[PDB]
RNA sequence: UGGGGAAAGGUUCCAUGUGAACAGCGGUUGGACAUGGGUUAGUCGAUCCUAAGCCAUAGGGAAGUUCCGUUUCAAAGGGGCACUCGUGCCCCGUGUGGCGAAAGGGAAGCCGGUUAAUAUUCCGGCACCUGGAUGUGGGUUUUGCGCGGCAACGCAACUGAACGCGGAGACGACGGCGGGGGCCCCGGGCAGAGUUCUCUUUUCUUCUUAACGGUCUAUCACCCUGGAAACAGUUUGUCUGGAGAUAGGGUUUAAUGGCCGGAAGAGCCCGACACUUCUGUCGGGUCCGGUGCGCUCUCGACGUCCCUUGAAAAUCCGCGGGAGGGAAUAAUUCUCACGCCAGGUCGUACUCAUAACCGCAGCAGGUCCCCAAGGUGAACAGCCUCUGGUUGAUAGAACAAUGUAG
RNA sequence: GUGAAGCCAGAGGAAACUCUGGUGGAGGCUCGCAGCGGUUCUGACGUGCAAAUCGAUCGUCAAAUCUGAGCAUGGGGGCGAA
């Protein structure tokens, strides 16, 4: 039932000064500290968080992998895939209203 | 098994800021607090965020509208003049 | 502790096959109802 | 005697405007060549609250016909409006909901908000939760219009002055009873130091010109010259008449 | 520390330019023999539970590196 | 990445194409 | 009335010795007097960034000390290459200062031992981060810049300039519910101790596993087949479904979960021999389950309230685009494994209070935080106890009046 | 401690709609520890522990509650729920 104290020369409980009891093969009560949790990124469009990319700190990223950190699509990053399929039907669709609008134009309307 | 006669939602006001001032506050909030259905994906889900904001909790979408219902009976009564007009006289 | 208790007993009942679909829909919003006082009265109200 | 109450406002020390949390204030785009004699046309992200108003602000997405980007605006966001609304402004833009155009293009008995004094100052009259001005008359030659204000006053504008279709959204905030004391502090603490408020009555000789006595009691006429000095006009300043408002107003 | 699964690849570890030392741990109550390797970076241990391969094993390593016993109760 | 990466990778295949002009 | 800190104090810390003075009585004792000694950092802070706010520059006032002004009526900047040699060329351009937080944002260290006095710093073991140089292994290529799965996506690698888009940093109060660590509680076993007129297979104590890695898993969510009214699934709390439910099979964010390294060689508990001391040596043990509206910290999914909607910047990553560059006998701008070198400056002793700060003082006053055992009990109420800490406030004798408190 | 909206099941009625039992957990609501304040005894002391303290009894206690550091306002001026 031994209780503990801080480690440091900060003194206040201020959402940067995070601990976590651990047991020592001392047979000892301490404390250990503890950084904060990473939070996952999310999607460009509909804004839900994207599957197969871990959560860490912004500084963390610079010492892993390139495959780790993306999926091997078009857009792999930033963009869920769901909105990927509906970016590739749109633009699809749009262009060739274009093509039939432009033609009963230029003809129906510029025969004289 | 009513448990009210005739207060309503503002019980919880107690005995206080007299009756009068309570029957114009429950007209109000009992109308904000519904639900209304979407006029775009028609599911039965749309509430109020902020004092002028409506969004719906399915497809998303975000709609501006009055202060304490979706929208007001002079703003209703201008869209129609407006089609009626524009669509005589340009066609 | 009851709903859990009640609830936990129809699940059982309907995967071994001792009542079917139409039956457990009822008998559900029958117990969230305050009428079954304990596990013994909902068996038996199952039987008859 | 001292300086009175009304008098250190103008100092702008304490009775300053919070400003924190606004991000950007509510304008038009520039007048360009675009818009004078075309249109363009623009996409709607968001709808947003911004503390110490009402009307919803809304954010709309432009380009740039002279640049590879991208420009983003603030508006004041008429009733109806959604998002992912396509939204135009221009000299020809069509007559609907949202758009904005020259008020010229317009004929007479529409409602209109965020109208300009003079074209090319983003916008100055009726932008509050519920008003609008109307449009009454033109005058094709030596162009100018004449509208309605939401007092009742009357005015001529020139006729290149732009408006928003619509009426402002918000509806009718100003029905219910705040109710609570504590209510009334919330929407003060984010604009001003203005409350709570005490009466001239009730302070001493030194501090106020009503000042103190045996009595409370003001003790002379209230209703105070046009031409007084700093420190004098304490209560109705210049009053035409008084008292309550039977009959019916002959200004208009 | 690292596992090394095998007895193929720890002599191919041992045979290397900062491979300073190396020692021996035997547990008689559960009958297993630990060899271990400090390299530059980590300290890599293979774990044999039978005794008899465990004889061609010291033999095998080449001889340039020293090899202990690990006795008990180690003196500070 | 950011540019000093960029940089440091870049700087490291000049050197290297120097040794080579110098040998050869 | 325990164990450690912020502000403030500045040697008050430790050892040896001591006549006077001080410690409202004494004094061999002391926070007093005299003489010596004591504070080690790539990982903990400052150093970096901005907030409210302050001050230079362009300009305008004032006889003047100086007042205003912070992007404003300003010709205001920064990026690359090659030359024997610096001194020669070529692009972009809307913008263009500093100060300001030991509680805000933020790259990286854990265990054991050690001194009269310091240690996440010293010693031993085992790790990590940034910056700068370079070599081997493996990968790719004669179809010049990888394969697999219908799919969500997977793996040890697997070109990418200008410009542009997006994410993280980045955020309110309260309510019940679920998972994990620590504490408390119960049963069995091995050791040692207390009690014994009588009873008690009895009562008490030890039985521990760090950072850092490998491997198997854990709510939400997403994908494939199919087509639901006798409507179904389902939370303590009525939400979900032809905009595709139930059901069957898969992918993925999240360990303070299981096993292995580190690691028993450590730490702890007993027993047997040694002796002026420098000195010790050798034996054993270090387990197995259960429980909950329990206490505390943390994570996740829901819900309520608003005329209140709850900061900014440095820094880091992905994508669209296609500039440049490159082999057939090797070349390689491969974010994979291993290997070589370096990390400056200042603070670190001790108190944090019925004696080390402020009240003229060794003053019943005032002064910001962390950890939190057993019983009774609704309970951080009151009363008793264990770990730990004190026994310090001038004393001896007698019991009239009048007093303060009960 | 009390138990507002929303929700489930049963009963009555031609209808409009009404009864009964649960669930849920709102409020500048309430009893009451620590904190903050200072009504009465017109108590103690009144060359005091103290140039404002001590004891018993009291007011509020999830909200117009309490509080640390950084910054702003300077004398006929500031600030003021007065
Ligand atoms: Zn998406
Ligand atoms: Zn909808």
């Amino acid at each position: 039932p031994t209780r503990v104290t801080y480690r440091r020369r900060n003194p206040y409980n201020t959402t940067s000064n995070r601990t976590r009891v651990i047991k020592t093969p001392g047979g000892q009560l301490r404390v250990l500290h503890i950084k904060k949790r990473g939070t996952a990124p999310k999607c460009g469009d509909c804004g839900i968080k994207l599957p197969g990319i871990p959560a860490l700190r912004p500084r963390e990223y610079a010492t892993i992998s390139k495959p780790k950190k993306t999926v091997q699509r078009a857009y792999g990053g930033s963009r869920c895939g769901n909105c990927v399929r509906d970016r590739i039907i749109r633009a699809f669709l749009i262009e060739e209203q274009k093509i039939v609008k432009k033609v009963l134009k230029e003809q129906s309307q510029a025969e004289k | 098994s009513k448990r009210t006669k005739k207060v309503g939602i503002s019980g919880k006001y107690g005995t206080r800021y007299g009756a009068s001032l309570r029957k114009l506050v429950k007209k109000q909030e009992v109308t904000q607090h519904a639900r209304y259905t979407c006029t775009f994906c028609g599911k039965n889900s749309v509430r109020r965020t902020a004092v002028g904001i409506w969004s719906c909790k399915s497809c998303k979408k975000t709609m501006a509208g009055g202060a304490y219902t979706v929208s007001t009976p002079a703003a209703a009564a201008m869209r129609s003049t407006l089609r009626r007009l524009r669509e005589i006289t340009e066609a | 502790r009851r709903q859990r208790v009640l609830r936990r007993l129809l699940v059982k009942y309907r995967a071994s096959g001792k009542i079917d679909k139409h039956l457990y829909h009822e008998l559900y919003h029958l117990a969230k109802g305050n009428t079954f006082k304990h596990k013994r009265a909902l068996v038996e109200h199952i039987h008859r | 005697g001292r300086v009175i109450r009304n008098q250190r406002k103008g100092r702008g020390s304490v009775f300053t405007a919070h400003t924190r949390l606004r991000k950007a204030p509510a304008k038009f785009r520039p007048l360009d060549y675009a818009e004078r004699h075309g249109y363009i046309r623009g996409i709607v992200k968001e709808i947003i609250h911004d503390p110490g108003r009402g009307a919803p602000l809304a954010r709309v997405v432009f380009r740039s016909p002279y640049k590879y980007k991208q420009i983003t605006e603030t508006f004041i966001a008429n009733e109806g409006m959604y998002t992912g609304q396509f939204i135009y402004a221009g000299k020809n833009a069509a007559l609907t909901v949202g758009n904005i155009l020259p008020l010229s293009s317009v004929p007479e008995g529409t409602v209109v908000s965020n109208v300009e004094e003079k074209p090319g100052d983003r916008g100055a009259l009726g932008r509050t939760s519920g008003n609008y001005v109307t449009v009454v008359g033109h005058n094709p030659d030596e162009g100018k219009t004449r509208i309605k204000l939401p007092s009742g006053a009357k005015k001529v504008v020139p006729s290149s002055s732009r408006g928003m279709i619509g009426i402002v959204a918000g509806g009718g905030r100003t029905d219910k009873p705040l109710l609570k004391a504590s209510r009334a502090k919330h929407k003060f603490a984010v604009k001003r130091n203005r409350w709570p408020k005490t009466r001239g009555v009730a302070m001493n000789p030194v501090d106020h010109p009503h000042g103190g006595g045996n009595h409370q009691h003001i003790g002379k006429a209230s209703t105070i010259s046009r031409y007084a000095a700093q420190g004098q006009k304490a209560g109705l300043i210049a009053a035409r008449r008084t008292g309550l408002l039977r009959g019916t107003q002959k200004t208009k | 520390p690292q596992e090394v699964s095998d007895i193929k690849k720890f002599i191919e570890i041992c045979r290397r330019k900062d491979a300073s030392s190396a020692r021996i741990k035997k547990n008689p109550k559960t009958q297993q023999i630990k060899f271990k390797v400090r390299c530059q970076r980590f300290l890599y241990t293979l774990v044999l539970k039978d005794s008899d391969k465990a004889e061609k094993l010291k033999q095998s390593l080449p001889p340039n590196l020293q090899i202990k016993d690990v006795p008990k109760r180690n003196k500070r | 990445m950011r540019a000093k990466w960029r940089k440091k990778r870049t700087r490291r295949l000049k050197r290297k194409r120097r040794k080579v002009r110098a040998r050869s």
